[PDB]
């Protein structure tokens, strides 16, 4: 489109010993109504990628189909979908990278801020970024938007070199995520209570969780 | 109206030896006034023996290195593998930009590699393909600081011929170091490729704000 | 640029001026701004840089085209008719460009001279005078003008209108050049 | 009541609306020798290109005091805003120092400005002509 | 408003019942997305029992309501407590007459012997409109129906109280400017008293 | 008298034809007992770092400190009237100032110039009645609140000040948490960089001004 | 008639100073002293003179009241001040003040921008059209705690290497200040 | 938006109950200020038991449901009758595809014997969103609360129409381009409904 | 002000034969929301005048403290302030036209559209338009805003010349001015249900009717 | 308006072009005023404002030799001056102005030249020009500062006639005065 009309604000992720973890409210606001609650930003893409999408919401639904119809085209005709043929992290990201730098060079950009987080076949893990000017990079902690001031500083306090990486636990990063969700519903006005995240491990697969609200909230210092 | 354009915010420097070149980069993405990335290289082995990079607008640095890159495999594939030159990589790499003259790239392009006597050769890219051979190129921001650190202890006119290295290594090193603590776009780290007839070596350096 | 056109009984006389670009030292030995259409049908013009000398060159293939195809020399006035479509043409899906352009032919069938001026939008005018460029010499004119004035009375009032226009401009006009069409076709005054 | 100063702008224009420097030779034009502002400073140029906080900073302090004037007079009556215009008129008017700008003390008692500073008092703000004691002896007597 | 001011995207309402008047509002300030303050007191207190909320510029409605309780402050030591009438005149005036450089709206809530609480308010221009009760800010536009079929005269407390906590609730639902706890002030005869409400209760109604 | 408005004609002629007219992280935290103010080091000329050890809290009175972000000059000069007009204040009341006062005095001082004074201001302070921390908006606008955060690292800070915070706070917990968020600032956001300063004011004590307690 | 702009240069040595002005060779520097107080200005001529004269002014009432000549940390804050009177107004300068206390003898350098806001240095302050070129070569030649022929050195190398890096008729003025004496230098290139 | 057009300032329902599904609307077309049409039918039938209202440009939604009732049709002549999210996805393709040049917002009742009943909403922009119930237009800002607070699943006939009633009633109280009268469709298993209610019914809620 | 806030819609005035009619709706709107219903824009000024006021409510209500001053200072010190020396409709005119013109040509306007109908003491109807230009008139007939341009044509074939005047009894022109109101409440969006009516009478004297509603409504062939 | 000046090792020459008045056809030296029996000043620049203040300038230094019964140097007149440009711009929109001022100072015996621009920036100068889109390089080439009066008449000479060859013949020609021990003359002759 040429300007947003209905948008999420943040996804968040980060890199743990084994795997990824993913995370992002469900919110679509109009302007600065809070209008539609139960949008699902996070997209999983077989059992090894989870892609999270900020920005434009009809965008993100086209980038929906796009995902859907790439996964539909693996299987034709490869008996081996399931199999070693399947997709990985990198391919994902590189096609909507691609897309995204084509549109931005038509003047007709999709609205977005995407993070593809994931495992690749070899154990390795994949996280990404890419925005409506496609421009792409990567790092062990990655935000969206309010999330990119505010939740990557506490971030990478856990994680803040490749060599935290493998002294970083699923509790820990999961702990830390949480928390910077509750951070972000503190200081953010197009925030949500409601927040979906996704934990891609090498070992236990994709354990997809809804309906995570924040709680223990201090309001109490009120005087 | 839509802006297709941005700023990364990097620093690069290219530099020819007697029988070796170099090419460095500080390896920090912002936006701005934020960290994208602590470690984000923009200095990219082609093959051939030559190194680019493309400072600027990421997305258009990272089309053109795509690109050029994808032309490579054609000219292997379409010449019996025939080792591409470096002036050859130059006026490929002009083409290219210059075929944007009415939507033009956002980078500043630098390569590195050796010539057809084995002798250091870097070219110089303006965004839309002027481009010339140089000894010493330094670009992107803190290159005013980096260049009269490198005039004040090599004599361009120690004889910068007679020069190892690893002397060069160092001094590139001491360069940065200076940069990164006077400027506050550069740090997070450096990385040096170096270009020999035995082929490209990689060297990594940490900065400070790790 | 400047073009000054003068119609008498038996010829047309066509002055023109030199370019001096912008900025440019130029020393040469020619005449930029004309263009022989026909042995008795010559063209000037005056306008913005590369489109007018564009036009005049086609203008001219096209003419040359027509005689060649013929064996034949249209007369003054379709060649000024033809002038005017191909400008109104030309403009007709652009921004218009500045171009004055003054014709001036023998008609060897009617064994008269004619002159024509046609302005930048396509408006085509058959007159006695005629100027284009630096804004008097029409109150000049008007005062020292007969229909059947002779060659070399037309030539005197030319250099009246040109010393009176030399005094106004920055002392940078040089050799104006005058070129005469009539019966025995189309000639450069050395004066 | 008003707490931004309003009604800044001039309504009418002369050229004898400053009657201390008008010309003796032509008493309806002003006298630009003695004006001394550097001889090419025409009155339409004060009416145009002025910078918008200008006025409300020179009437600052004049607004808020006759806000408070108003206030006194709905809540105390007319007596109060006319002993205190009259305690300052008086303290204003018995005071000829033609050496100095500086204010003086009574005046910032009764404007409760005692312990008080501005930029105006850090920054208080040659010539041929009219830099005299008797240029402010004739504009003080009106002479 | 002024290039880089700090705007007041409040919800604000103040209910009379039986026995008096209540005045609540939320506690969040923003700078546009970003949330400068989460617990900010909206009840600004102008006399012992007449109390305000403001909205617009908040430079602006600061200084008005400076300058009103030195008003009343000067009035209160000639004649004694002021009516909440003479209070929303004062606003008024101060509104109206300024209303060419402030952008400033007020809304009044006030207990007296006399009038037995009241509610006035004071939109952006400078006119006074005296009500039963009344609604502003970005998120009172969510709420003009419920609060129509959901108001009697003379209700009690709990019942004003419920109503309000119900209404704000609501307005902070549905509105980005409005944020976390639910302040309110109760002026009747026995005294003023503070009311706190907090998410996990009212976002649960 | 005051600021001059002289040369304005002048500077904006010279904008229109061609002349370049020439051209942070702070804290505050409430604990049970006082206040504490901390600041980053670094001041920077656009992308040049002109110093890095830039003293950035300023004193109001001996028990008022403030620090301040936008235009220097202005934050600079705004913080010593109000500090000579306090002094005086002090000296006429044979009192302790108050930090309402200073408040007060900031706030119509910045809401008569409407907004053309560039002074964003954390005023934290000690007096007889307690202690108060209070953030100063350029328009004349203030707000009170337990722990802010200002300049350009503000985010980060306000982040870890939002993870870390509780009612009941000791000194020693309260300058390790004003010290963390500066830190964050410091290691996240370009502006802010060096070293840390802190300035804790503690009820009936003396003021503690600690310059570089984290290098 | 074109003099607006140039570079000025200020550095601190052991127990000196070193101020240098960029300057047209061949009657107008960018250099005045008020005692023992230096001063370069940048930017627009006009302004240039107006400050000179008015700082002055204001030093000849100072020592004329105090009988005593003015610090070089007294002169920064009337500079500053000064400055900042015109806040709407303001000059189009970058000045530079460096000095040696009479009593304690240390060195003093600061910078100011177009109001008055200082920036106190240790090392160097550089003042200039550019201010990025001549900045990075003062940075790669700066050493600290300098005799002061090595600052004279120093400085004559960073204002000939600008000089050399984009004229004709280029010269400098470089004044080396001690506690006890000053010396003047003309660079003629 | 073009300028000279005519836009849809209205006040859209659609609610789910037990037996199906209902759509309400006022019946007020506004050129400015001026009711250009005191009575207009804002329920738009695409087919027998699959209906509409629009917002946004008049024109182009127009243009819009032309295309997909053909579309429809169409689709009936080949496979018989459609699913409301056949329907939904044909308008949400339509208003997508075509976002740059268009103004369109879509609220789509549906009711077919497999899924009993649906609302889908397609607001500007071209994402489609299904919901138990939907609101649309510029007066249902103000209906955001009262709508929250009062609807319950599975409701009955009358309930669901008195819901509607109320809510609309409210929307037309509030907003100047609605008001006139209420229509609405019920769409159920035993056929399709026609409703219209009247000011001077309404009014008195 | 520089641009209105909080508006009311249109005041619609008529002469008869004895004496003058003039109505307006109660309703003060904000933008497209219909905000404030029990606003009064008639404002009875002494007992043979009535001052109907459309446009901003708080230059409307900064009028109305203006006339009250002005009644207040009629009676300061003059006993005969209630028969002999009471305001009249043309005093007040002339004063509030005053105003007008000169906040015009202060760039500083009353964005409001007034109507002063009255009787005056020999018994002469008067009825005079004045708006935020200055720019007064008098008509047998006269309406603001959307009124002047639907209104006015209903009034006109009542009293069409100066000659219908006395041709019109009170009934007629009552029933004219309600029927004006009804078409107005059809056919403005920013318009109510409910108007007051305002009847002065050299005989009567003054009738102030509040609260009416527009009544007998065709709403019914909405069905097809 | 054009305006030029040489300083010579015992004189000033200053040199202005006669008269260009936007349209008016008229026949007929208005750019300069004698400031002092010693001192001369030209100008040129925008119409009426530049008059007004030279003439402000030669009431100013008059009274002063009125009253101190004494001559104002070359160099205090350029310095009051300039301060009265910069005075008069302080508070309205700068106008186009450039003023030459030449005098010959007794108590040195020496010639002066200097230039004030439009923002009051004075500059002293062996030559100066003002109003010519350079002539600079022939006065770098061909000036030295023991030249004598006829050897910068010459200069002068030549700097006109190269004015006078991307001029119109509307530039009717340019008057010549010099400032030297005896006062100021005008140059009739030549």
């Amino acid at each position: 489109t040429q300007q947003p009309i209905v948008t999420g604000t943040s996804v968040i992720s980060m890199k743990y010993d084994n795997g990824v973890i993913i995370a992002a409210d469900n919110l679509g606001s109009y302007g600065s109504l809070l209008r539609f609650n139960g949008v699902e930003r996070l997209i999983p893409v077989g059992d090894n990628t989870v892609v999270g999408i900020s920005g434009d919401i009809s965008d993100m639904q086209h980038i929906e189909r796009l995902l859907k119809d790439l996964v539909t085209e693996n299987a034709y005709d490869n008996p081996l979908a399931d199999a070693e043929e399947a997709l990985e992290p990198s391919y994902i990201f590189e096609y909507l990278a691609t897309v995204m730098y084509q549109r931005r060079s038509k003047m007709n950009p999709l609205w977005n801020a995407i993070i593809v987080a994931g495992v690749q076949s070899n154990g390795d893990q994949f996280l990404r970024y890419v925005n409506l000017l496609g421009v792409t990079y990567s790092s062990p902690t990655l935000a969206t938007g309010f999330g990119a001031h505010m939740a990557n500083p506490l971030l990478r306090k856990v994680v803040d070199r490749e060599s935290d990486i493998p002294k970083t636990t699923v509790q820990v990063a999961e702990e830390a995520i949480v928390n910077a969700m509750r951070v972000l519903y503190y200081r953010d006005a197009r925030s949500s209570r409601n927040f979906s995240l996704a934990i891609i491990d090498k070992n236990t697969g994709l354990t997809f969780k809804k309906n995570l609200q924040v709680e223990n909230m201090k309001w109490d210092f009120a005087k | 109206q839509f802006n297709p354009y941005g700023d990364n915010g990097g620093t690069i420097l290219g530099i020819a030896g007697e029988d070796f070149a170099v090419l460095a980069g500080d390896t920090r993405n912002i936006t701005d006034y934020s960290i994208n990335s602590r470690y984000e290289p923009k200095v990219f082995d082609c093959g051939d023996n030559i190194v680019m990079s493309a400072n600027g607008f990421a997305a258009d640095g990272d089309a053109l290195v795509k690109r050029f890159k994808n032309s490579v495999k054609w000219y292997h594939f379409d010449h019996n593998d025939k080792k591409l030159s470096i002036n050859s990589a130059a006026r490929n790499i002009q083409h290219l930009l210059y075929g944007k003259r009415f939507f033009p790239y956002y980078v500043h392009t630098i390569i590195a590699g050796l010539d057809e006597d084995g002798k250091g050769a870097v070219y110089s890219f303006d965004p839309v393909g002027s481009y010339e051979r140089e000894q010493c190129r330094a670009g992107g921001a803190a290159a005013s600081l980096i260049m009269p650190f490198l005039d004040n202890q090599v004599n361009f006119k120690k004889p910068l011929k007679y020069l190892s290295v690893e002397e060069v290594i160092k001094l590139v090193r001491d360069s940065f170091t200076s940069a990164t603590e006077r400027h506050i776009q550069v740090g997070d780290g450096l990385e040096i490729l170096i270009v020999t007839k035995d082929g490209v070596r990689k060297e990594f350096y940490e900065l400070k704000r790790d | 640029d400047i073009i000054l056109g003068i119609r008498v009984q038996d010829s047309v006389i066509l002055a023109s001026s030199k370019a001096v670009t912008r900025g440019i030292s130029v020393l040469k030995d020619s005449d930029d701004k004309t263009r022989q259409l026909s042995p008795h049908t010559l063209m000037s013009f005056a306008g913005e840089a590369g489109d007018t000398v564009q036009f005049a060159e086609y203008i001219q293939a096209n003419i040359q085209l027509y005689s060649i195809r013929e064996d034949y020399e249209l007369s003054p006035q379709a060649v000024s008719s033809f002038v005017r479509q191909e400008l109104a043409k030309s403009i007709r899906s652009r921004r218009p460009y500045q171009v004055n352009v003054l014709i001036g032919g023998y008609d060897k069938k009617k064994n008269k001279p004619e002159l024509y001026q046609i302005d930048y939008l396509g408006t085509k005018v058959e007159l006695p005078y005629g100027a284009h460029g630096y804004s008097y010499t029409f109150f000049l004119l008007d005062h020292h003008y007969r229909p059947d004035m002779t060659t070399e009375e037309g030539l005197d009032l030319l250099k009246l209108c040109v010393q009176e226009l030399e005094k106004r401009m920055p002392m940078d006009f040089k050799g104006v050049i005058v070129k005469i069409v009539d019966k025995d076709g189309i000639r450069q005054v050395d004066d | 009541m008003n707490i931004v100063p309003q009604d800044t702008f001039k309504s009418q224009v002369s050229t004898d609306q400053d009657k201390s420097v008008l010309s003796s030779a032509v008493p309806s034009l002003p006298d630009t020798l003695r004006q001394q502002e550097g001889g090419a400073v025409p009155l339409s140029t004060q009416l145009n290109d002025r910078h918008p906080l200008e006025s409300t900073l020179k009437n600052w302090e004049t607004t808020q005091r006759q806000r408070q004037m108003e206030q006194y007079r709905q809540i105390f009556g007319i007596a109060e805003p006319m002993k205190r215009t009259m305690e300052m008129e008086i303290v204003n008017r018995t005071d000829f120092n033609p050496l100095s700008t500086n204010g003086s003390i009574h005046r910032d008692i009764l404007l409760n400005k005692e312990c008080s500073i501005d930029w105006e008092d850090v920054y208080p703000g040659s010539t041929m002509v009219g830099d005299d004691v008797h240029s402010k002896i004739e504009k003080q007597l009106g002479i | 408003l002024k290039k880089g001011e700090v705007s007041l995207g409040t919800s604000i309402m103040a209910v009379t019942f039986k026995d008096g008047v209540i005045l609540g509002a939320d506690s969040r300030t923003t700078t546009g997305a970003y949330i400068a303050n989460r617990v900010t007191d909206k009840l600004t207190r102008v006399h012992d029992k007449i109390w305000c909320c403001r909205s617009g510029s908040a430079a602006d409605t600061q200084a008005i309501a400076d300058i009103v309780q030195y008003h009343l402050e000067l009035y209160t030591s000639q004649y004694g407590t002021p009516s909440t009438e003479t209070a929303a005149s004062v606003f008024k005036e101060l509104c109206y007459e300024n209303k060419d450089n402030l952008t400033a709206g007020i809304i009044v809530a006030g207990y007296d012997d006399k009038n037995k609480g009241e509610v006035y308010t004071i939109p952006l221009g400078g006119s006074v409109h005296k009500l039963p009760y009344a609604i502003a800010g970005s998120g009172s536009t969510f709420i003009y129906g419920y609060c129509d079929k959901n108001f009697r005269e003379n209700m009690s407390k709990e019942e004003t109280v419920d109503f309000i906590k119900h209404s704000l609730s609501q307005a902070i639902k549905w509105d980005g400017s409005s944020g976390g706890v639910i302040r309110m002030v109760v002026l009747t005869a026995a005294g003023v008293e503070r009311l706190i409400f907090y998410p996990d209760e009212y976002e649960q109604l | 008298a005051g600021l001059s408005f002289d040369n304005y004609q002048r500077n904006n002629f010279l904008a229109e034809n061609s002349h370049t007219q020439p051209k942070t992280t702070i804290v505050g935290v409430k604990f049970n007992n006082g206040v504490v103010i901390a600041a980053d080091t670094r001041s920077t000329q656009g992308p040049i770092v002109a110093d890095k050890n830039c003293a950035k809290l300023h004193r109001i009175s001996p028990k008022i400190w403030c620090a301040g972000a936008g235009t220097a000059a202005d934050t600079e000069a705004v913080t010593q009237l109000i500090g000579s007009n306090i002094e005086l204040h002090s000296l006429y009341t044979s009192r302790e100032p108050r930090v309402v006062s200073a408040l007060q005095m900031l706030k119509q001082h910045l809401f008569k110039y409407q907004g053309h004074i560039g002074a964003y201001l954390i005023v934290a302070g000690v007096d007889p009645t307690g202690s108060h921390l209070f953030s100063i908006h350029a328009h004349g606008s203030t707000d009170v609140g337990y722990y802010l955060s200002l300049g350009s690292g503000s985010l980060a800070a306000m982040a870890v000040l939002e993870s870390h915070w509780k009612q009941d706070l000791t000194k020693e917990e309260a300058i390790k948490l004003a010290s963390d968020a500066i830190q964050a600032g410091i290691w996240n956001d370009l502006g802010s960089g060096s070293n840390v300063d802190v300035c804790v004011m503690e009820i009936g004590k003396d003021a503690e001004y600690l310059r570089n307690y984290t290098p | 008639s074109s003099i607006n702009g140039g570079i000025v240069v200020a550095m601190t040595g052991k127990d000196c100073v070193a101020i240098a002005c960029d300057l047209r060779l061949g009657k107008f520097e960018k250099i005045f002293h008020y005692g023992h107080v230096f001063l370069g200005i940048t930017g627009l001529a006009t302004d240039v003179t107006t400050l000179n004269e008015m700082f002055r002014y204001k030093t000849n009432l100072y020592k004329l009241k105090e009988e005593r000549a003015i610090e070089p940390e007294t002169f920064t804050q009337l500079v500053s001040s000064s400055l900042y009177e015109r806040r709407f107004g303001p000059y189009f300068v970058g000045p530079v003040v460096a000095g040696i206390n009479s009593k304690s003898g240390k060195p003093f350098i600061a910078g100011f921008d177009l109001i008055g806001c200082i920036d106190e240095a240790k090392d160097f302050i550089v003042s200039g059209t550019a201010s990025d070129q001549l900045f990075g070569m003062c940075e790669s030649l700066y050493e600290p705690n300098l005799e002061p022929e090595d600052l004279f050195e120093t400085i004559s190398q960073a204002l000939l290497n600008a000089a050399d890096r984009d004229l004709s008729g280029w010269g400098a003025v470089v004044y080396i200040i001690k506690k006890d004496e000053v010396v003047k230098r003309y660079l003629k290139m």
